[PDB]
């Protein structure tokens, strides 16, 4: 631990990578083994959704499967090609109970 | 109130037995939790990362050590929760035990120490000085390690 912190960062920690990033930026942490660090990132990398706070900026991971993009860690808002969305989650056909069936892609009725 | 905390680094061979290499330090149960013993794979917690939402990050197995390096309190002037808070949320999330490591924040010792709330079910406890660093040091370089919390 010889040097500053990250191009992004202003706030940095030996032990716990980046506190605080700029602005405009986003924090992600990262699991490595069994440190998890803080790290500054322009985007959110894939699996990870743009949670938009006023207070700080962060990468969640998504928790659906199946998912390329998601509302929120457990809400998904398009699902990959070719699954149905019903209530937030992804499934290869849609769940037991009125289905869309083009109806273009979500699962209504209920 | 001493807590012993052994660090446990373990290596397979190709028969099947495992050979292991310990290494112990010291810190203090705090009245957060209870005074119990406590074994489990090392966690180590980022600040933010027992946060809103985030805390759903990654699933554990049950029974893992919490470990935490609490930053000083200007470096987090807007904390999403408490250190009770923090140690509350890790054991929610499965935790056996949550260690603090509290040489850039000592006053966070009152904190944990001094809660009008009823103390958790798993032990808090934190570390300082050549502990603390002794214990971030092997948290930093090894890839997986073992605590074992010891006493009281």
């Amino acid at each position: 631990g010889s040097q500053a912190c990250a191009k992004g960062c202003e706030l940095c920690s030996e032990v716990n990578g980046c506190l605080k990033c700029s602005p405009k930026l986003f924090i992600l942490l990262e699991r490595n083994d069994i440190r998890q660090v803080g790290v500054c990132l322009p985007s959110c990398p894939p699996g990870y959704f743009d949670a938009r706070n006023p207070d700080m900026n962060k990468c969640i991971k998504c928790k659906i499967e199946h998912c390329e993009a998601c509302f929120s860690h457990n809400f998904c808002t398009k699902c990959k090609e070719g699954l149905y969305l019903h209530k937030g989650r992804c499934y290869p056909a849609c769940p037991e109970g009125s289905s869309a069936a083009n109806g273009t892609m979500e699962c209504s009725s209920p | 109130e001493t807590a012993f905390v052994e660090v446990v680094l373990f290596e397979s061979s190709p028969s099947g037995d495992y050979t292991t290499h310990t290494t112990g330090l010291t810190g203090r149960f705090s009245r957060a939790g209870a005074m119990l013993s406590a074994e489990g794979e090392i966690v180590q917690m980022h600040p933010l990362g027992l946060c809103n939402n985030n805390d759903e990050e990654d699933l554990y197995e049950y029974g893992w050590v919490g470990v935490v390096k609490l930053e000083q309190p200007e470096l987090d002037p807007k904390p999403c929760l408490t250190v009770l808070g923090k140690a509350k949320r890790a054991v929610q999330r499965g935790a056996t035990a949550v260690i603090f490591d509290v040489s850039e924040n000592p006053e966070a010792i009152d904190q944990l120490n001094q809660g009008s709330e009823d103390p958790l079910k798993r032990p808090v406890v934190y570390v300082k000085g050549a502990d603390a660093i002794k214990l971030m040091n092997i948290v930093n370089k090894q890839k997986v390690a073992r605590a074992r919390i010891q006493h009281l």
